[PDB]
């Protein structure tokens, strides 16, 4: 099977700007015919890939000048010029040479902007949850950019690293932010235990720690 | 419009057999070859199954020969994947695309994709979720914002749907992609709202989980000490 290796994973750039997407090859991907069946496609979420480039560097239907394709034996790439809005999203080549035909990894594109602090908020477990022996508790640090940060967990001052389930949402289309939500699952006799729940997110780098708390 | 339209899927337990069904429409169907090809959580595409236009010729990779059957039918203008003996490992979003014309040349391979239907392989029994609501403890300082959230816990399989307010408040709401907690998916939900507009007025969360028929109401309400 031909191993396609795409680089890098995510990638963003300031719309009006361009972009280079890389895709290797373990092998050749000259089919018999001396001809490359190189394809890009690009997918935005919730929505099938759309056929951009195929044949190393042909623009298929309805795809604007801005997309171009080259490459040469096992290294292939896709540039894209005055990078719009509509441009952002998932990238995937592909090769139609040998069986299987395989696809890489894919890239993301997204797009840059003005850094932006979290806001933080820490909820209680609900007293519902607590009725069936268990309590989770919740921060959701939102509309912050860039996608990087640091959560950290307190209890009683200690650090709480053990089971904490993070989940991010993708790049906010309107305003290029992004949002995350942090749990901490305890059991109810656990929770009962500790009186100081505290949540921390720190950019270093940015805007300095923000710090949320409740007790009790 | 050419269109291609997935059906058939759904949760299996291991071992366990299904049939993806794909309809074509807009497009001499027999005169293309087509293929079944795979998006897997991890988000990534692998080529499953083809058929040429006439039938005769099919191929496979190796991870799913033997196991999976591509087939069509001209006539109807369907394409079907018979899979059987599913693994966890099988769990996609299965799509359904045409790649060449059986008349020369050859160039650019799936041109059209369907929507997808999506297939889950486990032995996790369904669960609907428990629902939780999420509001400011009864001593937090209170800004010109005020943000409340539903946690939405424990359920099998994927999806579920949470709106606000019957779908009535989509500004300042944030879902976030559901997480595995062993074998059980665990969801939470986030509304931002002026000050003023709660608790004075209500804020409800609505869940729906299709796979137990299950639909949930939740209210939140101030916590009171």
């Amino acid at each position: 099977d031909v191993l396609m290796t795409q680089s890098p994973l995510s990638l963003p750039v300031s719309l009006g700007d361009q972009a280079s997407i890389s895709c290797r090859c373990s092998q050749s991907i000259v089919k018999s015919n001396g001809h490359t069946y190189l394809e890009w496609y690009l997918q935005k979420p919730g929505r099938s890939p759309k056929l951009l480039i195929y044949k190393v560097s042909n623009r298929f239907s309805g795809v604007p000048d801005r997309f171009s394709g080259s490459g040469s034996g096992t290294d292939f790439t896709l540039r894209i010029s005055r990078v719009e809005a509509e441009d952002l999203g998932v990238y995937y080549c592909f090769q139609g040479s040998h069986i299987p035909w395989t696809f890489g990894g894919g890239t993301k594109l997204e797009s840059k902007r003005a850094d932006a602090a979290p806001t933080v908020s820490i909820f209680p477990p609900s007293s519902e949850q607590l009725t069936s022996g268990g309590a989770s508790v919740v921060c959701f640090l939102n509309n912050f950019y860039p996608k990087d940060i640091n959560v950290k967990w307190k209890i009683d001052g200690s650090e709480r690293q053990n089971g904490v389930l993070n989940s991010w949402t993708d790049q906010d289309s309107k305003d290029s932010t992004y949002s995350m939500s942090s749990t901490l699952t305890l059991t109810k006799d656990e929770y009962e235990r500790h009186n100081s729940y505290t949540c921390e997110a720190t950019h270093k780098t940015s805007t300095s720690p923000i710090v949320k708390s409740f007790n009790r | 419009d050419v269109k291609l339209v997935e059906s058939g899927g759904g949760l299996v337990k291991p071992g366990g057999s299904l049939r993806l069904s794909c309809a074509a429409s807009g497009f001499t169907f027999r005169n293309y070859g087509m293929s079944w090809v795979r998006q897997t959580p991890e988000k990534r595409l692998e080529w499953v199954a083809a058929i040429s236009g006439n039938s005769l010729y099919t191929s496979y990779p190796d991870s799913v020969k033997g196991r999976f059957t591509i087939s069509r039918d001209n006539a109807k203008n369907n394409l079907y994947l018979q899979m059987s003996s599913l693994r966890s490992e099988d769990t996609a979003l299965y799509f359904c695309a045409r790649h060449d014309d059986y008349y020369g040349k050859s160039p650019y391979f799936f041109d059209v994709w369907g929507a997808g239907t999506t297939v889950t392989a486990s032995s996790a029994k369904t669960t609907p979720p428990s629902v939780y609501p999420l509001a400011p403890g009864s001593a937090a300082q209170t800004n010109s914002m005020v943000t409340l959230g539903c946690l939405v816990k424990g359920y099998f399989p994927e999806p579920v749907t949470v709106t606000w307010n019957s779908g009535s408040l989509s500004s300042g709401v944030h879902t976030f992609p559901a997480v595995l907690q062993s074998d059980l998916y665990t969801l939470s939900s986030s509304v931002t709202v002026p000050s003023s507009t709660w608790p004075s007025e209500t804020v409800t969360c609505n869940v729906a989980h299709p796979a137990s028929s299950t639909k949930v109401d939740k209210k939140i309400v101030p916590r009171d000490c």
